[PDB]
DNA sequence: TTTTTTCGATCGTATGTTGTAACTATCTC
DNA sequence: GAGATAGTTACAACATACGATCG
């Protein structure tokens, strides 16, 4: 199996083409972009064809291995594209990629487009098959530290002067939306065909539109960035994500730092990072979140969380934002007056 | 037989339309550098011009002299789509038929070419109500649009809308009318009305309408009807007081200025209109605690509270923070003792009273 | 406006107008089949937007022009539960239709007719007239072949091709291709367009075995078919149609001349017992030899050996069985005649009489 | 027999109509002016009378006299719509069909030009209960409404209306009547009725309404039948005045004076009476409450217990806060 | 314990007792079918703790006692599989019955029948016998009148009664009553009982064409019936049921002679533009004249006139068209009286030629 | 080199499958 | 030329999956 990256996909496309093609990520824009250009290069070779189908087991599998195995009457080198359940294969749908894998010839070209498989997804009989004559593309959204690359990289492409301020306004704006960057570089240079993005020009033509997840906000609250963190909690808030998970999240994180202070006094912290099994690249963040904070703090942290729990479940309240809110700045270097924690 | 507003002023021109300059000139030069995207997606707040500029749009694509950026206005296609009788021009309203035996027959009906018109526009309005299978057969037609057929998509919250419909459609995002804007407009319409009107009426009408023209506009029609034919600043001010909903944070102001008289008429305020007692203190423990995070971190605040977040940025700046803990224990035990006391607006009276005059004495250990 | 007919001559022409309206139309004014009385007739019309019905009635009693809508469903049950051989007086009062039958009396809100749409009017390009038995004839030949609901629209409608003196159907659906062709018997120019599904059973619906003559006129864009008293336009699906002519084979060296009823029959047998789906039949045919197998993974090979008039070189062809059991269907004859170049090409079959129908299809890739 | 006083005395013109004189006046300038818009909300409390307005405004729109502020109430069409007939007045029960499928059926038939009438007018009740489905096909249909067609809504709760209807509409707040209106309302139908009364059963009456004049109307008839025909202070005091006698004041005065034979005395006489304790409890609480009031503003006690006043201002110089 | 069974003889009544079982056992046996063989007979059994359904089919070759518990999913299973014609024989080995398809065995588990929850003695109060023509008759005259869901659970059945001579059957919902009554020719004590909708349709459906007479016997607390080769058993609601005598007007001042047809023409032609959720009527009864209106939401309006024997005064009467047309429907005769006293009161139903059956509706009020 | 959220009761929208009743067509009397 | 039996289409009822609000 052929591992490349959407950035060197032109490349080997130009040298040849293959039996059939992986597509597996989060990100939708670098997925349907590999999915265009794959296309866009069957069709010069001579895939006129284009079929569709959504992998589904209410979905027929009659029809596609029907069609796999009938050939056209005046067209050759049909195209194939399958699109994986989001929480990804099942038994039955290995069983059937299986009986799929047979079917394949020269002219079928197949392309899987999905979310990323987990190491037992991974682990299949028809992937083990097909990995001798396959590609697979990784597409993984890049970092808040990667993506400033990554947007200098586009609008290089498209011929598009921008500066290192409207880098970074771009990429707070649309932090981890790369689909929202896109339609942005377009619009602005759809606005000016000079193209000289100046820092005023993105700043008014830009909206807020990030996407984030818990572990963002978490690792948010680890580094003290308080306005960051707050970002982070008002678009979890607006784009309505239960805050069960969000306290779930916490929970674990600040559970295990407090162990690791009350046992950091008798035991090197390297050891103690052994023993917990803790992500090499998280140590330094774990160590500098530990030092920065006492004892005093991370029980009156605990204390707001269970209230916060409490009132969650037994009173069904709605004020369960604004007391994370508060949970995040206690967490931050700040004095919070203590009378909400409720001591 | 005088018309609405909203109704009778609508944008014509992409020079009538108010604000929203980065989505027009965008698509003024795409028009004129023959730049046609196969779907278009407005997305926005209430009253902001979706349709309009959607409606806008149609009538420059299919204008009789050319692909024009500015509607000439005055050819027969113009005229038909104005009136919304044009044969190409198809109003879909997804809101009345989300079911998909309906959505089919006018995805089945995209394939016959136009009958007059240069594209066979198909506006989509209130897109985000369709059903999941309406959205697959619309991904369908957007994977295989013909060259003669455009779609023009309108929707408040595109969220609803699934990644690819939005990944194979370009966005415009439309941003809040300012208060400036909002006024400027009323008042150049009043002026074409012939009708009387003060400046501090255009301005209270201006902050009342939030952003929202529609909403300026349906005010501007109350406020003539209540002031006889004009738009008086006692008529406006009387609409605004009647309507008020922000007692809580008058109450709250007042009780840091340590002011009965005008604590106990908007008490007397609030039981006019009947708003829920309970209510009336989670609100007020809400806009302290936010208060006091403000006072820890000034990004406390965002567009929520856009509409009285200076007020509640003052308050922060001027009250010390004890005093705002003192006020928060203050009401929550007033909240706590609210259920046993005889009625619900004798014990805000007594809480609202206790923290302005008597201080709770902290327990000693 | 009012009029007076009988409800026996009304019967037939609503029926024939309220077939295709139904459902919950777009535009409430598209459900209300519009009346229109003037030059001594009455004309009923009903649209959906993409086809226009209308039909024509002769007054024999005193009337007043006039126009209106009415709608169809009400219209149509007060028509029909009225008692046999009554008449019905029609009036128009203010905004509303009265309608009376002897001593019953009934009232409907209508809408103005103004505002109703109206289909623009074309100049046809190539006008003629053909009888109905030769285009039921094309129908039925050319029907089968279409597809049902494909993602190459232009591929669901069927084309009508118009030749010197021939008329010709073709219809496919991306694995099998059939070709009908007669003789209009009336010189026209020659031009292809391509009618949509819809548009091709309305009209086969239309005819009722009669032998009033049919008048079919073609636009730029629009179709219109008189059949007797009754009208009907229809538009015509924009695309590019491929052509049939390179598809059909140049020269097939290899020929076969079999019994259609005995292949017909072997084929449902071989259906019958092989009822479970997926995969196909294989067919062995050697020197006056055939031998027609399931292609089941595990089912037992209840292989079947049949006599034919065949003695070229043997091969073994896989085949979907449903293909070329309708095709045995739809080509209802004693005799038939199949014609291939290799085991990889598309094997055409026709009558051994008459050359007229043609199916070509491609075989199961294996 | 007697048909229930809720129901019999329904304002039929808008002299009639207590209070809320600013949406009053607004409808008359409206009418008057001829800017009549295609969209009124009416919110507020219960019993304020939202639906006897819509009615109202239903009547001058559609009155064969033409449209005017003030209908005559004696053509036809009035009287049709009086007696809830006329054709031209569809009314919706909103809390039963809340299923967007008749809200597409009526929106289906919005275009047929009305029988009678000069409009169509839809008056929707409880429109807080519609589904989100329901509200957005409505939506379109209130943005460009046929001339001939007229919506009226009404509901107590226009918190969790989506914001697009509200700024679609007219919004128009009715306040709670004060005291002294429902006293005045209930004074006139007892003389029209023809019933003895007294002031102090009034006052009682009115200051338990709370607001709600519906409510008033329905204690004056559980008084009426209390009472056997006649409004008597002691027939009100059985029901609803239980509370609010001098037994209470005695004991809070004997409580500041700390006049433990005095506080025991007004016990044991309070025993002998049958007083409820909780009520007695709740009228000691009040009445300290009160006191406290009266030491923040002077303006804090109204006539409604003038007949305390001067003990109650006592009480507010001697006792510290 | 060998039994030989044949595949057409078992087909039926498999089915019939297999019907009643669903899909969602609710218990581990209740699934399982009670097979048990009696002298020269063998007795298929299966209930869902509310109704039971026995099967019985004659045996000729020589056997010996016994009952057991055979899952039905496989049962059905098996005896689908095996080819048309086949001869099932069936023994009792241990545990596990044996089921010897020609060379194929197969041992099928097998659960003990004391734990079977099937009644063992029945004690009749009263039991007659009747041919299925009357049953049927009673049962199609007087179901469609039975409450469907309602507070008053006693409302959701039928009532019957035999009272000397007579069979009665009542059915009622709260706005509509049908009483039926019927001779028998035996004299049965006077005994009331209530019957719910699920014995009364299950009754109806397994009961066919009158062939042979069903017997009937009822108990304290079930009702057991025996047609042909079945026999079902249900239970009684026994929540009391109003008297119907009372509920039938008091001397009906008012009477009107019609024909069946016309006035069910009559209704159905002014049921077209009827209010759809109500559908509601109005007749205005005159001397020798019925007049029926009709409105309709949408301000549309019908009206109708009829002539009848009638010389009363003149009344005006609100209905619910939809009821009378079910009675209409279901009296299924030529002339039709209606005996009314005023505009508040219920209106009865009978037909002129006989009495045998009467129908009451109450008016609606508006 | 990877990490999965409270629960019970109630209301609303849209699609797919099975069974029964009503209406139509064909063959034999 | 009409009636009876068998087949097709339409309507009503039941089952499954997904989304939202308040206690
Ligand atoms: N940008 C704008 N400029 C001028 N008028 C506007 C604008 N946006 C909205 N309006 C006013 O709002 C009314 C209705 O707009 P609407 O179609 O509701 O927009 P949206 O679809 O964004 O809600 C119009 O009559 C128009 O006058
Ligand atoms: N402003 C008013 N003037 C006189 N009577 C009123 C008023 N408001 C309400 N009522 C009385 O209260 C009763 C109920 O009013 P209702 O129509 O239910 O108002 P709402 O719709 O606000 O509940 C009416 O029968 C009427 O007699
Ligand atoms: F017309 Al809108 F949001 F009110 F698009
Ligand atoms: F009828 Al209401 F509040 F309007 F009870
Ligand atoms: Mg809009
Ligand atoms: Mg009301
Ligand atoms: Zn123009
Ligand atoms: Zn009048």
């Amino acid at each position: 199996m052929i591992r490349l990256y959407p950035e060197q996909l032109r490349a080997q496309l130009n040298e040849g083409l293959r039996a059939a093609y992986l597509l597996l990520g989060n990100d939708p824009l670098l997925l349907q972009e590999s999915q265009d250009a794959v296309r866009q290069v069957a069709a010069a070779q001579g895939f006129e064809e284009h079929h569709t189908f959504s992998i589904d087991p209410n979905t027929d599998w009659n029809a596609i291995f029907s069609l796999c195995q009938a050939m056209s009457l005046f067209a050759s080198r049909q195209t194939l594209l399958l699109l994986l359940p989001e929480n990804g294969p099942n038994a039955a749908i290995n069983e059937q990629l299986l009986t799929l894998t047979g079917l394949l010839h020269d002219d079928l070209l197949l392309i899987v487009r999905g979310n990323k498989l987990s190491k037992a997804q991974e682990n299949a009989a028809w992937f083990t098959a097909l990995a001798n004559r396959s590609v697979q593309v990784t597409c993984q959204t890049p970092e808040q530290a990667q993506l400033p690359r990554w947007v200098a990289a586009r609008a290089k492409q498209l011929n598009l002067e921008l500066d290192d301020a409207a880098n970074q306004v771009l990429c707070y704006c649309y932090e981890g939306n790369l689909l929202a960057l896109a339609q942005a570089l377009e619009r602005l240079s759809l606005l000016w065909p000079d193209g000289k993005l100046t820092l005023p020009r993105v700043e008014q033509a830009v909206n807020d539109a990030a996407h984030f997840t818990p572990f963002h906000w978490v690792d948010a609250l680890l580094m003290g960035k308080s306005k960051r963190a707050l970002h982070i909690l008002q678009q979890l808030r607006l784009e309505g994500s239960e805050p069960v998970i969000l306290l779930r999240t916490l929970q674990r994180e600040l559970l295990l730092l407090v162990n690791l202070k009350r046992q950091s006094a008798h035991t090197p912290l390297r050891a103690l990072f052994d023993k917990h099994r803790v992500w090499q690249n998280r140590r330094g963040m774990m160590g500098e979140a530990l030092n920065r904070l006492s004892q005093t703090q991370l029980r009156q942290a605990v204390q707001l969380l269970t209230r916060t729990e409490l009132t969650l479940k037994q009173d069904y309240g709605q004020s369960v934002w604004a007391e994370l809110e508060g949970l995040s700045l206690l967490l931050c270097h700040k004095p919070l007056a203590d009378v909400f924690i409720d001591g | 037989s005088y018309q609405v507003l909203a109704r009778k002023w609508r944008p014509q021109t992409f020079a009538d339309v108010v604000g929203q300059e980065h989505v027009l000139t965008a698509l003024a030069n795409g028009l004129s550098l023959g730049r046609i995207h196969h779907a278009y997606l407005f997305s926005g707040t209430r009253g902001v011009g979706k349709t309009s500029i959607a409606r806008l749009l149609a009538k420059g694509l299919n204008c009789e002299t050319g692909i024009t950026a500015t509607p000439c206005g005055v050819c027969d296609n113009c005229r038909e789509i104005e009136q919304g009788r044009f044969v190409d021009l198809i109003e879909i309203d997804a809101a009345s038929r989300t079911k998909v035996e309906d959505t089919r027959d006018l995805l089945d009906n995209v394939q016959y070419a136009p009958a007059r018109g240069r594209f066979k526009v198909y506006l989509i309005d209130e897109v985000h109500m369709l059903s999941r299978h309406s959205f697959n057969a619309l991904l369908k037609t957007l994977e295989e649009p013909p060259e003669h057929v455009k779609f023009l998509l309108a929707t408040t919250d595109p969220q609803k809308l699934p990644v690819t419909i939005l990944s194979r459609c370009l966005q415009f995002h439309l941003k809040a009318l300012d208060v400036e804007q909002i006024r400027h407009q009323l008042e150049h319409i009043l002026n074409e009305e012939h009708i009387a009107h003060e400046p501090r009426a255009l301005q209270l009408l201006a902050r009342a309408a939030e952003g929202s023209l529609r909403d300026a506009l349906s005010l501007t029609d109350q406020a003539i009807a209540s002031g006889d034919g004009q738009v008086s600043t006692q008529a406006v001010s009387a609409m605004l007081g009647t309507l008020d909903d922000d007692q809580a944070l008058s109450l709250v102001e007042a009780m840091v200025e340590a002011n009965g008289e005008r604590v106990m008429a908007l008490i007397n305020e609030a039981a006019a209109r009947g708003i829920e007692w309970e209510a009336l203190l989670v609100e007020m423990l809400g806009l302290l605690h936010r208060i006091a995070m403000v006072q820890l971190s000034p990004a406390a605040l965002g567009n929520d509270m856009a509409a009285i977040e200076l007020r509640m940025r003052e308050l922060a700046r001027t009250i010390p923070p004890t005093d705002i803990q003192l006020y928060y224990q203050t009401l929550l035990i007033g909240r706590k003792e609210l259920p046993y006391a005889p009625d619900r607006r004798m014990g805000v009276e007594m809480t609202l009273l206790r923290a302005l005059a008597f201080h709770p004495r902290m327990p000693l250990p | 406006m009012k009029f007076t007919v009988e409800r026996e001559h009304l019967l037939k022409p609503l029926q024939q107008v309220s077939g295709p309206l139904g459902g919950r139309p777009t535009l409430p004014i598209l459900g209300n089949l519009l009346l229109q009385v003037a030059d001594g007739t009455l004309s009923l019309t009903g649209t959906d937007l993409e086809m226009e019905m209308v039909a024509r009635v002769a007054l024999v009693q005193p009337h007043e022009p006039g126009a209106t809508t009415v709608p169809a469903r009400k219209f149509f049950d007060i028509c029909r539960g009225l008692p046999e051989g009554a008449e019905i007086a029609v009036q128009l009062e203010g905004e509303r239709m009265l309608v009376r039958s002897g001593r019953s009396r009934f009232s409907l809100s209508t809408l103005p007719a103004a505002d109703f749409p109206n289909l623009d009017d074309w100049q046809s390009e190539v006008e003629f007239t053909l009888p109905q038995a030769t285009m039921k004839r094309l129908i039925e030949a050319t029907q089968f072949s279409m597809a049902h609901q494909d993602v190459r629209y232009y591929l669901n409608g069927m084309l009508f091709e118009t030749e010197g003196e021939e008329l010709r159907t073709v219809a496919t659906d991306g694995h099998r291709l059939a070709v009908c062709s007669m003789p209009i018997g009336q010189s026209l120019p020659s031009h292809s367009v391509i009618v949509p599904r819809k548009g091709v059973i309305e009209l086969m619906r239309m005819l009722d075995g009669g032998d009033n003559p049919l008048r079919v006129q073609i636009g730029s864009n629009n179709i219109r078919a008189h059949v007797g008293d009754f009208i009907f336009t229809s538009k015509l699906v924009d695309g590019r149609f491929p052509d049939y002519r390179r598809v059909l084979p140049k020269n097939p060296d290899k020929h076969l001349e079999a019994g259609c009823d005995l292949l017909k029959q072997a084929f449902a047998r071989a259906a019958i017992l092989s009822n479970e789906k997926f995969r196909g039949v294989r067919l062995y045919v050697s020197e006056n030899q055939l031998k027609i197998t399931a292609n089941n993974p595990e089912q037992e090979e209840a292989e079947e050996i049949l006599d034919v008039t065949y003695s070229g070189a043997e091969m073994e062809i896989g085949f979907n069985v449903s293909y070329v059991l309708d095709v045995l269907n739809a080509l209802k004859c004693e005799n038939v005649r199949m014609m291939l170049t290799d085991s990889v090409s598309s094997v055409q079959i026709e009558d051994a009489a008459s050359q007229s129908a043609a199916y070509v299809v491609m075989p199961m890739r294996l």
